[PDB]
C-alpha cells in the first residue's frame, strides 16, 4: 500500500520536503514571518 | 553587505509535472466491438 | 510528593505529544505492519437502587 | 485589574501562575497551535460480521 | 545588464551515484551530465577542412 | 512465459539466455504468458490482486546569473550619432544581442 | 519485430481483425461508460483508510 | 459452411490503496488526490491491456 510516510523531524529534511513515503513535497511554503519590533 | 547568501526561500516553484506513460495505442490495431454477454462467439 | 518536587525543580516536567505520522498512519496492521491497534473508548451505564 | 485575562488551570499539579503575552496579530504568539486536519471522521464496518 | 535563469534537467534524469533518491539536484552537471532520456547524442567523425 | 513445446531451447544454440528466449518466442517454443485471468481467480474468497504503485520524486535547482557590461565614452557615443547610428539604441542592441547569443550558447 | 495486419469495419457486423479485444461492460452501471471497467472502494475495518481498485 | 469462434471473457484486477494521510499530502502538494488514484489504476490497467493485446 502507499503511504504519506513522515519526516525524520530533521529540519534539513523538512526544509527540503523529504518524506519516507510515496510523495516528495514542494516545500513547507509560508506561514508568515516575524519582523523585529522597532523601539520607541 | 546584504546579498542572496542571506536570503532564505519559502518554496521553489514546482513549474511542471511529468508523468512518463506509454502512448496507448490499440485502437488502431485491434478491430473491436463490445460484447454484452460473458461469452463472445464470432462467425466464420 | 517526590515527583512534584522534581517537577518544581524543572528536573522532570509535564509534557504531552502528538503521534508521529509514520506510526499513526499505519495503525491496525496497515501495509503488513503489526501489534499496533488504535487507542479506544466508550461508556458503561450503571445503576443504583434505594428503598423507603 | 481590567488588565490581565485570567484563566484557571483546572488540572494544575502544584500551585503556580504563568504570565504571558499575546498580540492581536497571531504571528505575535510566542507559541503556536496550527491545525491542518481537524477531526476527520472515518467510518466503516467489518464485512465479516457487519458491526460498525 | 543582468539575466537570470535555472536551466535545469527534466525529471527522471538521474546521476549514477544516487541512482534512486527523493530529491535530485537538477543542476550539478558534474553528476547529471550524460544521463538523460529526453535527448540522445551521437558525435560525428569527419575529415578536416583545409585552411 | 509459458512452454508450448517440451524441452524448449533444446534446439536453440544461442548462449545469451535473453536472446535464446526471444528466439523461443519467435519459433513458438515458448509464448508470452501475459493474459487475463479465468474469472475464478478473483472470486475465490482469497484473491491476490496485483498492486498498483507510485512514487513522486522532485528535481530542483537555484536560479543563476549572467552579467554583461559595455560603457561608451561620451565622445564615442556622439560619434555614433554623427556616423548615422542611434547611439543609445546601438548600445542596448549590442548588449542584448551579446547576452542572447551567450544564452543560446549555454543552452 | 515488425508485424502487419488488418483492422476493417464495413458496417453493423462486418468487423474484421486479429485479436478482437471486445470488452464486456454489460451489467455494470457506469459513469462515462466508454471507460470500460468499474471502480470499487471499500475502506478497511481495522485501519480506517481507503482501498480502491 | 458457417463455423464459430468463441471464448469467455476473462478478467484483470488492480488495487492501489492510499492512506488518508497520503491523500491529504497529495492535495496539499497540488495533486488532485481522488482523481490521482483513479488515473493511476486506470492508466496502469490500460497499459497492461496494451501489453496483453
Amino acid at each position: 500500500a502507499e503511504i504519506g510516510g513522515d519526516h525524520g523531524y530533521n529540519a534539513t529534511n523538512i526544509a527540503a520536503g523529504q518524506t519516507s513515503g510515496a510523495v516528495t513535497q514542494i516545500g513547507p511554503a509560508v506561514m508568515g514571518m516575524v519582523r523585529r519590533a522597532i523601539p520607541n | 553587505s546584504t546579498t542572496t547568501n542571506s536570503n532564505s526561500i519559502g518554496r521553489p516553484n514546482l513549474v511542471a509535472l511529468t508523468r512518463a506513460t506509454t502512448k496507448l495505442i490499440y485502437s488502431d490495431i485491434v478491430a473491436t466491438q463490445r460484447t454484452n454477454q460473458p461469452v463472445a462467439a464470432f462467425y466464420g | 510528593a517526590e515527583i512534584k518536587k522534581q517537577m518544581e525543580a524543572g528536573a522532570l516536567v509535564e509534557i504531552a505529544e502528538g503521534m508521529a505520522t509514520s506510526i499513526a498512519e499505519l495503525q491496525e496492521g496497515f501495509n503488513g505492519s503489526t501489534d499496533n491497534p488504535w487507542n479506544e473508548m466508550g461508556f458503561r451505564i450503571d445503576k443504583q437502587v434505594i428503598e423507603a | 485589574g481590567g488588565k490581565y485575562r485570567v484563566y484557571i488551570d483546572q488540572y494544575a499539579k502544584q500551585d503556580y501562575f504563568t504570565v504571558g503575552y499575546k498580540g492581536p496579530n497571531e504571528m505575535d504568539a510566542g507559541i503556536y497551535y496550527a491545525p491542518y486536519v481537524a477531526l476527520t471522521p472515518l467510518r466503516g464496518s467489518d464485512p465479516k460480521n457487519f458491526q460498525p | 545588464l543582468l539575466v537570470r535563469y535555472a536551466l535545469s534537467a527534466n525529471p527522471y534524469t538521474v546521476a549514477k551515484d544516487e541512482k534512486e533518491a527523493r530529491i535530485i539536484d537538477g543542476g550539478d552537471m558534474d553528476k547529471m551530465a550524460g544521463r538523460s532520456d529526453l535527448s540522445v547524442l551521437l558525435g560525428v567523425k569527419l575529415p578536416k577542412i583545409i585552411i | 512465459y509459458k512452454v508450448l513445446e517440451d524441452t524448449p531451447f533444446a534446439t536453440i544454440e544461442e548462449s545469451d539466455l535473453e536472446l535464446a528466449l526471444q528466439i523461443a518466442i519467435v519459433l513458438l517454443k515458448v509464448r508470452l504468458f501475459s493474459d487475463a485471468a479465468s474469472t475464478s481467480k478473483f472470486e475465490s474468497s482469497d484473491s491476490e490482486i496485483a498492486d498498483a504503485r507510485f512514487q513522486i520524486n522532485k528535481w530542483q535547482t537555484a536560479v543563476k546569473s549572467r552579467k554583461l557590461k559595455t560603457g561608451i565614452t561620451v565622445e564615442l557615443a556622439q560619434d555614433l550619432e554623427a556616423n548615422g547610428f542611434d547611439a543609445p539604441n546601438f548600445l542596448e542592441d549590442l548588449l542584448a544581442t551579446e547576452m542572447a547569443d551567450e544564452i543560446n550558447k549555454d543552452i | 519485430y515488425v508485424i502487419v495486419g488488418v483492422v476493417e469495419n464495413i458496417g453493423e457486423k462486418e468487423i474484421v481483425g486479429s485479436i478482437f479485444y471486445a470488452p464486456y461492460t454489460e451489467g455494470l452501471d457506469l459513469d462515462d461508460p466508454e471507460h470500460v471497467g468499474a471502480f470499487k472502494v471499500v475502506v478497511d475495518p481495522e485501519s480506517l483508510q481507503p482501498s480502491i481498485g
